[PDB]
C-alpha cells in the first residue's frame, strides 16, 4: 500500500484534523441538550434492559461506548472535572469541543497550530486573572443565603430542581454538620462522609436528614432488641466466630481423654471475648466480620444489639462520630486480652427503623462529633438513583464555597464578560496570536448560546443583549454593576444574577477553563494518525 | 465469542486469608507452557515457546537459570522425586526427553526412542512415565 | 508523541531497512537522548543520494 | 417509539429533520466543494477520476469533475446542478459557483446551529445578492468606442484569462488568438456546431492549427481510390446526399421478366441508371464529390478515370461545415446540379496528419466556419485541450454579445465584499450579521487562489482589504509576484456576466439548501 | 508539547541534573537517580521537583498521616507469627496448649514491635514479602497503638533508591535493628492530589545524597506521557553537556555549515 | 527499480514480468529442455518417441521426426 509498508491505516493533514474535530463535536452534541435549568435528562439503556436516567455530564460519558481516541480525551476530561470539582462537568466538555472547533478553523486558514496553541494559553491565563480580579464575590458579604443560593443554582437542571427550596436546606445543614478543623486551623469539609441512602416510597418531600448516621444494615438475630436509648457502641474489626487454629498449628490426639476439652475451647475462647466486651456495659456491637449463631445468643441474652458485616468505611465514620475506637483485636501492651470502657462510643439512640418494607439502623445524635446522613425517597429506583447523583453535585458545590469564600455570577455572566474583555485584550498581544485569542473569546459564548437554545428562545438576541450590557460595564467606569448580568431563562431576558442569587463557586469556572484548554491543546497538537490493524 | 473467559478468577477476591500471595510472575510473557511449582515452594520452573526452561525464585523474583538445549519448544516438564536437587525432565516437540540439574546447569541424561506431553516421575524416582517408561539406572 | 524513537517504535515497520532505521533511532536515543528524529532524516537523505 | 401494529409509511423509510439534518447538509456541501478546491486559478491542479470500466478522465474543469463524481447526497447534488447550470449559461466559473455556495453555507452554519430562523437567512442572502449584482452591473468597465482593434484585444485578453488555468496555459496567447479568430468568423448565432474540433494524436501543442475552412478524416476509401489526384487548385465541390452504388431500385421493388432479352435489358438498365447519375455529377463540372451516403467502388473507379475525388459516408456535421465554408447545398438528387449549388474553395488537399489522413478545404473567402486540429501525446491530453478551448470559446461568444468586464483574481469579490460590509454596517442588526457573513464568504476566491499558489493567504487578504478600503477597485491576487496588483492593468479580465451568474446561482443554491428542514428517503424498488 | 511550560520545566530539569551529580568531578549522569512519578489530574503547571522521596504506596495506619522529625526505618523481615525456613508445624495435644500458643504468638509480636519502637523509630517501611505475611493485623494494631506510621508492600527494586535517598540502612533481622540504621528526615506526610489519589512525600533529609524526584501531572494520560518523554529529553540533553563540554548553535546552522 | 519490485504495483492481476537474470534463466531452461527432448532421436542409431494425446481423441503417434515431436506438445 506504498513504500511505508506498515500494517495499518494512516491519515495526515486536514483529513485527520477535521476528523478529530468531528469526534470532539460528536461528544459535545450528546450532552449539549442537558445544560442549564431548561435542560432535560436522558435514558441510557444498557443492552440488557438496565435503565439509567441522568443529567450529569460525567455519568453520560462514563456509560457511553466511545471508540475514537479524540473522543475518549473529552470523555476522560469530564471524569477529571467530576473528581476535582464535582460540578461544571457538562460545561467543560462543551467548551473544549467549541475551543477545538474554532481552533481548527484558524488552522485551515494556514495559521500554524503553535500560534493557535500559544494564543489559547495566553487567553486562558488572562481569563483566570480577569475572573479573580473583577468577577468574584466574597461570600462573607452574603452569609448563609450565599450557600443556599449556590446549592439551589446547582440543583437547577436536576430532578430536585423545583423542590430545591427544601433540598438546599438539607445540603447546607448536612455539610455544616460534618465540618471539622485540622492542623494549622484550616476548616475542612469531608463531603462524602455524609452517607446517602436510597429507598423508594413516599414523595421527595419526605427525604430525611438524619442528625446522626444511617446504616444500611439490620440486627443479626430477631431475638435482640431493636431500640437502645443510651447506646454504648463498641466497634470491632474482627469476626465473632468459633476459634479455629491457624495453618501452622495442628491438633494431634494421642490420649483420647483430651479430645473433649479441646473442642470446648474452640467455642469458649470466643465466649470469653464476648463476655469481656459485654462486661463493660456495651449495648451496640458493630463488626465488619460475621457472627456465628452461638455468638449471637450471648448478645440476645444480654439484651444488646449486634450488627454483622458492617462496611469498613461505614464503621470508620461511626467510630469517628460516636467517639469509639476500632479494635482489630483484643490485646493490650501487657500481653493479655482485655477490653476497656474508654474504647466505647456513645449515642442518644439506636433504632431499627423501617423504610418502605425494608429496615435499617439509625444511630441518632452521636456524641463527641456531629455526623449526618440523608435518606432519599422517590417514585422508583431509577428516580432515586438520579437524586443521589444530583445531591452529590450540590454537596460538592457547597464544599467549594465554604473552602474558597469566592463565588461568581451564573447564567453565562462570566463567559459574556470574558468574551468582551478577551477580544479587546487580544488587540494588544502580538500579531498572529491576535486571531487565536479572539477565537478563545468567541468560543466561550457557547455556554450562554446553549442555555438560550435549550429554552427555545432567540439565542442571537439574548446573547447580543447580554454582550451589550457587559460591553457597557467594561467601557463605562460608573456602570460596573452590569458585570453581574446573566440570563433569566424563565422569561428570556438579561437579569442581574448576583441579586437573583444565581451563584457558582469560582473554582468551577477556573478549573473548567484550564482543563478545557489543555484538552483542546492536546488534540490540536496532532496532525497524523497511524492506526495499526489488530493482530487477530 | 472466542474468549468467553475474560472474567476469570483474576480478581481473586477474598478476605485476605494469607492466600493472596499468588506472585504471578509473568515477566517473560510469551507462552507459559508449564508453570509447575517446585515441591520446595522456593522455586518456579517455567517453559516458553523459545524452547528454554526457566527457573525463577518466588521470593527474589529473579530468573535463576534458563535451561537451553532442547531441539524444539518444551511442551511439558516435571519435578524431582521429592527434591533431590530438582533433577527434572523436560519433554518437548523435538521427540526428546532430557534431565537437567541446577547444581551444574547441564543436560545430565537424554532419551530418544519415542512429542512428549505427559511426563510423570515414578514414586521411587528410578523411572518416569513418558506419555513409555525410561529407567534412570540404565538410561 | 513527537519523539522520533517513540514514533518509530510504536509504528510496526516491516521493511528491513526501516527496522534498521528504528534500531539507529534507539541507538541515538541511548547515546545522546536528542536528535532522534534528525538522525533518521539524515540517514534517509543519505540513502536518497545513494540512489542517484 | 411504540411499535404501531400497522406502520404509517413503508418499512425502511428514513427520515431526518430539524437542525441536525441542515447541519449535515451544510457539511455535505463542504465535502463536495473541497473536491474541486485545488483546481482554481493559474496554480490550480488537475483531478483524475477512474470509472468502473477503468476508463480514466483528467480535467481541470469543475463541472466535469462534479459530473464524474457519483454524488448521491440529496443536498450535495444541488452544487453539481448549479455547476452544470453555470457551464450551460456561461461556460466558465464552474468552480467559483461551488466554492461560493459552500462558503455561504459554511458562514451561516453557526447561526443555524443556534436556532436562527432560516427564512431570515434566505431573505438576507437574497438582499445581498441583489445588491451585489447591481454593484457588478454598475462598476463593470465597458468601452463605448466600437473599435475593431480594441474589441479584438478585449476578446483576446478575456480568452487568455479564461485559459490561464489549464495545461495549455503556456501557449495561452497562441490559443487565445486562434479562438478569437475562430469565433469571429461565425455569422450571427455563433453556433458551436459550426466550430469543428478534431483531435489527432501525436505532435506538440504548438502544432495545433486552425483551418479557415473545413477538414475531416478520410472515410473508408474503396478500391481504386489511390488512383485519384489528391490536390486541386480551384475545385468545385458537389455536396451530395446520394448513394452512388449498384443496388435495388427500391427495397420493395420486384422485377418480373419472361425473356432473356428482357433480362439483359434489366441488367443494362441498372448499369445505365448508375452511369446516368455519375455522368450528371461529372458534367456538373465538379472535381471533388462528397456524399453523406456510401459511394461504391464502381463510382470510385469512375471518378478516378475522370481525375476526380470522391468520399463517401462523410459525417453530417462535416458536410454542414463544408456547406458553410464553401457555399453550396447538399443535394439529395443530381438532376439539377446547377453552378449555384456547387461549393468552391481555393485549395483542396489530402495530407498526412500524425499517422492519419485528412481532407483539407482551405482558401474559403466567404467561410462561416472553422475546424480546430488539436495535437497531443495522449487521448486525455487532447480531451482536456478541447475542454479548455470550449471554455475560451464560450467566454469569447459571451463577450461578443456584450463587452463588459471586471478584473479577476479576486478583485471583484473583494470589492463586492467591501461594499456589502459597508452596507451591512447601516442596518438594524439581525440582517447585519448575515449580510456581513455573506461579505466574508465572498473572500473565498482570493483566499483559495493564494492557498493554491502557496502564499500566505491571510497577509494577502489583509493587504487586499486595506487597498480596497483605502481606494482602488481592481486590486487582486498577483500569482507570479507573490503579492497584490491592479488586475485591470494586468489584463486579468473576465466578462461581468460570469460573476453575475456565479453569484446568482450560488445564492439560489444556498437558499434552496437552507429552506429544507426534513429529508425523507423511500426504500428502493 | 510542553513549550508554554518550558519556563517551569527547563530550570526544573537543570536543577534535577545538578542535584544528582558532582559538577567538579562528574563525567556521566545516571538518569536512574532521577525518579519520575506520573499522577493524573491537575495541569502540567503543577509539576513539582521533590528534593526527598515520593512513594505511591498507601499508609496502612488510619489517623496517622503526618509525622514531623521522622525517623524512618526500613524492614526486610516479616512482622507476623514465627515461621522457619524449614517445614514447621505446632502440635497441640492439650486444651492449655491452645491458649498458650495464642499468648506466646501475641508476646512474640509484641516483643518485635517493642524492639522496633525502642530505637525511636516513628515511620516504618516494610518491604513486600511473599510466602510470609509481611504485616500481621495484630502487628499493625500494636504499631498503631505505639504511634508509628506503617507503609508496607515496598518493592524490592526500590530498596536501593530509598536507601540512597533518605539514608536508611535496610534491616533483615530484628537483632540488627538499631537507631544508627534509621534515616532521619524533616517531615514525612501523605498528601492528597485533590481527589486524584494520594502521595507519600518525605521532604527534608539529614543526608540528601544525590537523588531527586520529579512529579508529573496533567489533565489526561496522553499529555502526561508526552510530558514525561519531553522531560526525559531535557535531562538527556543536560547529560550530553555533562559528558562533552561543547556547545554548538542550532536552527540548522550546523547542517548548513556542514553542507557548504 | 523494477516494475515487479516496486512499492506501487503496475500490472493487471495475473500479469507478471521477469528481469535480466530470471528471464535468461527461463529462456535457457526452456531451450535446453527442448534440445534434450528432441535429441536421442538423432543419427542412425536414434530412437523414436510416443506422442500419447491427452485430448478427447487420445490419438497415438510414434515418430522419429523432430518437427512432428515439437508440434504436438503443449509448450508454454
Ligand atoms: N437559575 C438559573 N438561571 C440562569 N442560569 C442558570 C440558573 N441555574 C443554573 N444556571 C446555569 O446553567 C448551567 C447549568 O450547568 P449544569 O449543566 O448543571 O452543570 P454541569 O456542567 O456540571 O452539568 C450553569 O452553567 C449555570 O450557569
Ligand atoms: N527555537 C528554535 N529555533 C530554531 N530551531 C530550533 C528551535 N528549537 C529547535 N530547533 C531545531 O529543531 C531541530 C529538531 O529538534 P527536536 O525536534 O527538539 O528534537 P529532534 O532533533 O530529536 O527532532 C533541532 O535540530 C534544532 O536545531
Ligand atoms: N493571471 C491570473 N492572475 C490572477 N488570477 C487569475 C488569473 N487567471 C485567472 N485567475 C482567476 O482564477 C479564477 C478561476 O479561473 P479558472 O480556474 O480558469 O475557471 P473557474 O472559474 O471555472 O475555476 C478566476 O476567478 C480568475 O479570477
Ligand atoms: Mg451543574
Ligand atoms: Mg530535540
Ligand atoms: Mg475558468
Amino acid at each position: 500500500e506504498g513504500p511505508l509498508s506498515v500494517f495499518g491505516d494512516r491519515s495526515t493533514g486536514e483529513t485527520i484534523r477535521s476528523q478529530n474535530v468531528m469526534a470532539a463535536a460528536s461528544i459535545a452534541n450528546i450532552v449539549k441538550s442537558s445544560l442549564g435549568p431548561v435542560g432535560l435528562d436522558k435514558m441510557l439503556v444498557d443492552d440488557i434492559g438496565d435503565v439509567t436516567i441522568t443529567n450529569d455530564g460525567a455519568t453520560i460519558l462514563k456509560l457511553l461506548e466511545v471508540e475514537h481516541p479524540a473522543a475518549k480525551v473529552l470523555c476522560e476530561l469530564a471524569d477529571l472535572q467530576d473528581k476535582e470539582v464535582g460540578d461544571g462537568t457538562t460545561s467543560v466538555v462543551i467548551i473544549a469541543a467549541e475551543l477545538l472547533k474554532n481552533a481548527d478553523e484558524l488552522v485551515k486558514q494556514k495559521i500554524h497550530p503553535t500560534s493557535v496553541i500559544s494564543g489559547y494559553r495566553l487567553a486562558c491565563k488572562e481569563a483566570v486573572r480577569y475572573i479573580n480580579e473583577n468577577l468574584i464575590v466574597n461570600t462573607d458579604e452574603l452569609g448563609r443565603d450565599c450557600l443556599i443560593n449556590a446549592a439551589k443554582t446547582s440543583m437547577s437542571s436536576k430532578i430536585i430542581g423545583i423542590n430545591g427550596d427544601f433540598f438546599a436546606n438539607m445540603v447546607v445543614d448536612a455539610v455544616l454538620a460534618i465540618k471539622y478543623t485540622d492542623i494549622r486551623g484550616q476548616p475542612r469539609y469531608p463531603v462524602n462522609s455524609v452517607n446517602i441512602l436510597k429507598a423508594h416510597g413516599r414523595s421527595q418531600m419526605e427525604s430525611m436528614l438524619i442528625s446522626g448516621y444511617a446504616l444500611n444494615c439490620v440486627v443479626g438475630s430477631q431475638g435482640m432488641p431493636k431500640r437502645i436509648v443510651n447506646a454504648k457502641i463498641a466497634c470491632l474489626d474482627f469476626s465473632l466466630q468459633k476459634t479455629k487454629m491457624k495453618l501452622g498449628v495442628q491438633v494431634v490426639i494421642t490420649d483420647p481423654e483430651k479430645l473433649d476439652q479441646i473442642r470446648q475451647r474452640e467455642s469458649d475462647i470466643t465466649k470469653e471475648r464476648i463476655q469481656k466486651i459485654l462486661a463493660t456495659g456495651a449495648n451496640v456491637i458493630l463488626t465488619t466480620g460475621g457472627i456465628d449463631d452461638m455468638c449471637l445468643k450471648y448478645f440476645v441474652e444480654a439484651g444488646a444489639m449486634a450488627v454483622r458485616r458492617v462496611l469498613k468505611r461505614d464503621l470508620k465514620r461511626i467510630a469517628k462520630a460516636s467517639g469509639a475506637t476500632i479494635l482489630s483485636t483484643l490485646a493490650n501492651l501487657e500481653g493479655e486480652e482485655t477490653f476497656e470502657a474508654a474504647m466505647l462510643g456513645q449515642a442518644e439512640e439506636v433504632v431499627q427503623e423501617r423504610i418502605c418494607d425494608d429496615e435499617l439502623i439509625l444511630i441518632k445524635n452521636t456524641k463527641a462529633r456531629t455526623s449526618a446522613s440523608i435518606i432519599l425517597r422517590g417514585a422508583n429506583d431509577f428516580m432515586c438513583d438520579e437524586m443521589e447523583r444530583s445531591l452529590h453535585d450540590a454537596l460538592c458545590v457547597v464544599k467549594r464555597v465554604l473552602e474558597s469564600k469566592s463565588v461568581v455570577p451564573g447564567g453565562g455572566a462570566v463567559e459574556a464578560a470574558l468574551s468582551i474583555y478577551l477580544e479587546n485584550y487580544a488587540t494588544s498581544m502580538g500579531s498572529r496570536e491576535q486571531l487565536a485569542i479572539a477565537e478563545f473569546a468567541r468560543s466561550l459564548l457557547v455556554i450562554p448560546n446553549t442555555l438560550a437554545v435549550n429554552a427555545a428562545q432567540d439565542s442571537t438576541d439574548l446573547v447580543a443583549k447580554l454582550r451589550a450590557f457587559h460591553n457597557e460595564a467594561q467601557v463605562n467606569p460608573e456602570r460596573k454593576n452590569l458585570k453581574w448580568i446573566g440570563l433569566d431563562l424563565s422569561n428570556g431576558k438579561p437579569r442581574d444574577n448576583k441579586q437573583a442569587g444565581v451563584f457558582e463557586p469560582t473554582i468551577v469556572k477556573v478549573k473548567s477553563l484550564k482543563f478545557a484548554t489543555e484538552a483542546a491543546i492536546t488534540i490540536l497538537r496532532i496532525d497524523d494518525l497511524i492506526k495499526l490493524h489488530p493482530e487477530s | 465469542l472466542d474468549n468467553k473467559c475474560s472474567v476469570y478468577p483474576l480478581t481473586f477476591d477474598k478476605n485476605e486469608n494469607m492466600a493472596a500471595k499468588k506472585k504471578s510472575v509473568a515477566m517473560h510473557t510469551n507462552y507459559l507452557s508449564a508453570c509447575s511449582f517446585t515441591n520446595s515452594d522456593m522455586q518456579i520452573l517455567t517453559a516458553s515457546g523459545d524452547g528454554t526452561c526457566a527457573l525463577w525464585d518466588v521470593e527474589s523474583g529473579q530468573l535463576l537459570q534458563s535451561f537451553h538445549g532442547h531441539g524444539a519448544d518444551v511442551l511439558c516438564l516435571d519435578l524431582a522425586p521429592s527434591e533431590t536437587g530438582n533433577t527434572f525432565v523436560s519433554g518437548g516437540c523435538d521427540k526428546k526427553a532430557m534431565v537437567w540439574d541446577m547444581r551444574s546447569g547441564q543436560c545430565v541424561q537424554a532419551f530418544e526412542t519415542h512429542d512428549i506431553n505427559s511426563v510423570r516421575y515414578y514414586p521411587s524416582g528410578d523411572a518416569f512415565a513418558s506419555g513409555r517408561l525410561y529407567d534412570l539406572r540404565a538410561d | 508523541t513527537n519523539d522520533g524513537a517513540t514514533i518509530l517504535k510504536q509504528m510496526q515497520v516491516l521493511h528491513p531497512a526501516a527496522r534498521m532505521l528504528v534500531e539507529l533511532s534507539k541507538a541515538q536515543d541511548i547515546e545522546a537522548g536528542d536528535g532522534t528524529t534528525s538522525v533518521v532524516i539524515i540517514a534517509g537523505s543519505l540513502l536518497d543520494s545513494c540512489t542517484k | 417509539m411504540m411499535p404501531t401494529p400497522v406502520i404509517l409509511l413503508k418499512e425502511g423509510t428514513d427520515s431526518s429533520q430539524g437542525i441536525p439534518q441542515l447541519v449535515s447538509n451544510i457539511s455535505a456541501c463542504q465535502v463536495i466543494a473541497e473536491a474541486v478546491r485545488t483546481t482554481l486559478g493559474p496554480r490550480g491542479m488537475d483531478k483524475l477520476i477512474v470509472d468502473g470500466r477503468g476508463k480514466a478522465t483528467i480535467s481541470n474543469d469543475g463541472a466535469t469533475i462534479l459530473k464524474l463524481l457519483d454524488v448521491v447526497h440529496p443536498a450535495a447534488k444541488t452544487l453539481v446542478d448549479i455547476a452544470k447550470s453555470q457551464d450551460a449559461e456561461v461556460g466558465d466559473g464552474t468552480t467559483s459557483v461551488t466554492l461560493l455556495a459552500a462558503e455561504f453555507l459554511k458562514q451561516v452554519k453557526p447561526y443555524v446551529e443556534e436556532g436562527l430562523h432560516p427564512q431570515i437567512i434566505i431573505r438576507a442572502f437574497r438582499t445581498a445578492t441583489q445588491l451585489a449584482v447591481n454593484k457588478i452591473k454598475e462598476i463593470a468597465v465597458t468601452v463605448k468606442k466600437a473599435d475593431k482593434v480594441e474589441q479584438r484585444k478585449l476578446l483576446e485578453k478575456c480568452a487568455m484569462t479564461a485559459l490561464s488555468s489549464k495545461l495549455i496555459s503556456q501557449q495561452k496567447a497562441f490559443f487565445a488568438k486562434m479562438v478569437v479568430d475562430a469565433v469571429m468568423m461565425l455569422d450571427d448565432l455563433l453556433q458551436l456546431k459550426m466550430i469543428g474540433i478534431k483531435k489527432v494524436q501525436g505532435g506538440a501543442l504548438e502544432d495545433s492549427q486552425l483551418v479557415a475552412g473545413v477538414a475531416f478524416k478520410k472515410t473508408f476509401s474503396y478500391a481504386g481510390f489511390e488512383m485519384q489526384p489528391k490536390k486541386y487548385h480551384n475545385p468545385k465541390i458537389a455536396l451530395l446526399n446520394v448513394e452512388l452504388e449498384l443496388k435495388a431500385e427500391k427495397d420493395n421493388a420486384e422485377i418480373r421478366v419472361h425473356t432473356v432479352e428482357d433480362y439483359q435489358a434489366i441488367v443494362d438498365a441498372e448499369w445505365n441508371i448508375l452511369y446516368d447519375k455519375l455522368e450528371k455529377i461529372h458534367h456538373s463540372g465538379a472535381k471533388v464529390v462528397l456524399s453523406k451516403l456510401p459511394i461504391g467502388d464502381v463510382a470510385t473507379q469512375y471518378f478516378a478515370d475522370r481525375d476526380m475525388f470522391c468520399a463517401g459516408r462523410v459525417p453530417e456535421e462535416d458536410l454542414k461545415r463544408t456547406m458553410m465554408a464553401c457555399g453550396g447545398s447538399i443535394q439529395t438528387s443530381v438532376n439539377a446540379l446547377s453552378a449555384d449549388v456547387l461549393g468552391r474553395c481555393q485549395v483542396f488537399e489530402e495530407t498526412q496528419i500524425g499517422g492519419e489522413r485528412y481532407n483539407f478545404f482551405t482558401g474559403c473567402p466567404k467561410a462561416k466556419t472553422c475546424t480546430f486540429i488539436l495535437r497531443g501525446g495522449a487521448e486525455q491530453f487532447m480531451e482536456e485541450t478541447e475542454r479548455s478551448l470550449h471554455d475560451a470559446i464560450m467566454i469569447v461568444r459571451r463577450a461578443i454579445k456584450n463587452d463588459s468586464v471586471v478584473a479577476g483574481g479576486g478583485a471583484i469579490e473583494m470589492e463586492l465584499s467591501k461594499y456589502l460590509r459597508d452596507y451591512s454596517r447601516t442596518i438594524p442588526g439581525k440582517q447585519q450579521l448575515l449580510i456581513g457573513a455573506y461579505a466574508k464568504a465572498l473572500e473565498i476566491i482570493p483566499r483559495q487562489l493564494c492557498d493554491n499558489a502557496g502564499f500566505d493567504a491571510t497577509n494577502i487578504l489583509n493587504k487586499l482589504r486595506a487597498r480596497h478600503a483605502q481606494g482602488g477597485t481592481w486590486y487582486g491576487v498577483d500569482i507570479n509576484n507573490e503579492d497584490i496588483a491592479d488586475n485591470f492593468e494586468a489584463f486579468v479580465w473576465e466578462p461581468a456576466m460570469v460573476r453575475i451568474n456565479a453569484l446568482t446561482a450560488a445564492s439560489e443554491a444556498a437558499c434552496l439548501i437552507v429552506s429544507v428542514d426534513e429529508t425523507i428517503k423511500n426504500p428502493r424498488s | 508539547v510542553v513549550s508554554q511550560y518550558s519556563s517551569l520545566l527547563s530550570p526544573m530539569s537543570v536543577n534535577a541534573v545538578m542535584k544528582v551529580i558532582d559538577p567538579a568531578t562528574a563525567t556521566s549522569v545516571d538518569l536512574r537517580d532521577i525518579k519520575i512519578v506520573k499522577k493524573l489530574g491537575g495541569t502540567i503547571d503543577d509539576c513539582e521537583l521533590v528534593e526527598g522521596l515520593v512513594l505511591t504506596q498507601k499508609v496502612s495506619n488510619s489517623g496517622i498521616t503526618r509525622v514531623e522529625k521522622a525517623k524512618i526505618g526500613l524492614i526486610q523481615f516479616c512482622l507476623s507469627a514465627p515461621k522457619t525456613d524449614m517445614d514447621n508445624q505446632i502440635v497441640v495435644s492439650d486444651y492449655a496448649q491452645m491458649d498458650r500458643v495464642l499468648r506466646e504468638e501475641r508476646a512474640y509480636i509484641l516483643n518485635l514491635v517493642k524492639q522496633i519502637k525502642k530505637t525511636g523509630c516513628n515511620v516504618l517501611l516494610i518491604q513486600k514479602s511473599i510466602l510470609r505475611d509481611a504485616l500481621s493485623d495484630l502487628a499493625l494494631h500494636f504499631l498503631n497503638k505505639m504511634k508509628i506510621m506503617v507503609i508496607k508492600d515496598i518493592e524490592r527494586e526500590d530498596i536501593e533508591f530509598i536507601c540512597k535517598t533518605i539514608g536508611t540502612k535496610p534491616v533483615a533481622h530484628i537483632d540488627q535493628f538499631t537507631a544508627d540504621m534509621l534515616g532521619s528526615a524533616e517531615l514525612a506526610e501523605e498528601v492528597n492530589l485533590n481527589g486524584s489519589g494520594k502521595l507519600l512525600k518525605i521532604t527534608g533529609c539529614a543526608s540528601p545524597g544525590k537523588t531527586v524526584t520529579i512529579v508529573v501531572r496533567g489533565s489526561n494520560k496522553l499529555v502526561i506521557e508526552e510530558a514525561e518523554r519531553s522531560i526525559h529529553d531535557a535531562l538527556c540533553v543536560i547529560r550530553c553537556l555533562v559528558k562533552k563540554r561543547a556547545l554548538i548553535a542550532g536552527g540548522g546552522a550546523p547542517e548548513i555549515e556542514l553542507a557548504l | 527499480a523494477s516494475l515487479s519490485l516496486a512499492p506501487v504495483n503496475i500490472f493487471k492481476a495475473g500479469a507478471d514480468e521477469e528481469r535480466a537474470e530470471t528471464a535468461r534463466l527461463t529462456s535457457f531452461i526452456g531451450a535446453i529442455a527442448i534440445g534434450d527432448l528432441v535429441k536421442s532421436t538423432l543419427g542412425p542409431k536414434g530412437m523414436d518417441k510416443i506422442l500419447l494425446s491427452s485430448g478427447r481423441d487420445a490419438s497415438l503417434m510414434v515418430t522419429n521426426d523432430g518437427a512432428t515431436i515439437l508440434k504436438n506438445i503443449g509448450v508454454d
